[PDB]
């Protein structure tokens, strides 16, 4: 199993992957507001919500640090004066359990976006 | 915080495919909602028999007063009818007479 | 073995003070049963309007039905009366001396 | 503390017959079918069926051997070929949870009444 490489970058530079943020293939990074989460691309680490389905699904199935996951519905969001990066996710499916961490040194996509602000949508 | 990201939670979804989910319910919590639920239902169905019954009184009430009034009517013109077969019957027994 | 002595169970007490109690239900066959209630009630409260709305298109079409045979009855007689004043007229008209 | 021998009297006395109530007893023995008992006057013991009230009360306090009790509503009843004898229990009230057994070599009333049996 491989992680959609970057894809976090993409989803805020690139229309047609803002437009519809799905397929992607991430590694939980980190664990009310339970349903706040960090997901890893093996590049950039950002923050997700789950909602909907989602929240459901990771909740019943108390997915954790290292689970590797497919997002299926998400949408993209930029909140505080376009300072805080999110992808809304409303429906994942279960790629791996527990896999070993792709990358531990990965990039907060909103420092990144910080020290680049002209590359976002 | 994050509170302005978590405020997102509830913003309606793009698609059609996201579906809320309430937070899981205990037992308890369920049976509670699901015995008001059946009492809710009950007093429903309950007036909606009601309904049903005085329709149905009403429109053999509102058929009794139409049909009593259509006879009033028909009685009038029977009464007429006669008088008219009556005046004829008097200007021949005068045309003979 | 005991059988016999158990049919006694629900024989009608002498006492007036002796209360039937339900035998418990967990909250699991509770909530079963509620449940199973709601889809119940739901399905006899679809079919009651229905027949309410039936019902209320049935008052409408015999009503109309009735209206409009009672005009023919009328009608009818009108017809018998306007006859009636014109033999008189035909009767006047022509001089039978 | 108990009535003593009241089981008797309850089938031989028509006015305790006709009442049975008011007689302290104690659980000799436990476990629908769970609701038919054994229960101790002291010199006698016989079974009880609780029913109504008494068989709600008797199981969400589990009342075990040990027990006495107070009965309030009772009806007695002879059923299979006189050789079953009851005590049809509808109310009772606890008088003392796990009291030490009054005595356990009692006599089962259906074996004295197929002894005795022209007094019933
Ligand atoms: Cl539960
Ligand atoms: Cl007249
Ligand atoms: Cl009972």
């Amino acid at each position: 199993v491989q992680l959609s490489r970057g894809d976090f970058h993409s989803i805020f530079t690139n229309k047609q992957r803002y437009d519809n943020p799905t397929g992607g293939v991430y590694q939980v990074y980190n664990t009310n507001r339970e349903n706040l989460i960090m997901i890893s691309d093996g590049i950039y680490h950002m923050k997700a919500l789950l909602r909907n389905q989602a929240a459901s699904k990771f909740q019943s199935m108390e997915l954790q640090r290292g689970d590797i996951i497919r997002v299926i519905i998400a949408e993209p969001a930029i909140v505080r004066e376009r300072k805080k990066y999110v992808l809304l996710v409303d429906d994942f499916e279960l790629v791996q359990s527990r896999a070993d961490m792709v990358n531990q040194t990965s990039t907060f996509l909103d420092n990144y976006f910080s020290e680049h602000p002209n590359e976002t949508l | 915080d994050d509170d302005d990201i978590l405020e997102l939670v509830n913003r309606p979804p793009m698609s059609q495919m996201a579906v809320p989910i309430k937070p899981p319910e205990s037992q308890a919590e369920q049976l509670m909602k699901a015995k008001g639920e059946v009492g809710v239902l009950r007093q429903k169905l309950s007036m909606l028999e009601k309904t049903l019954r005085e329709h149905d009184d009403n429109q053999k009430k509102l058929e009794s007063s139409l049909k009593s009034s259509h006879e009033e009517e028909v009685t009038k013109l029977k009464i007429e009818l006669e008088r008219l077969e009556d005046e004829r019957k008097f200007m021949l027994l005068e045309q003979k007479h």
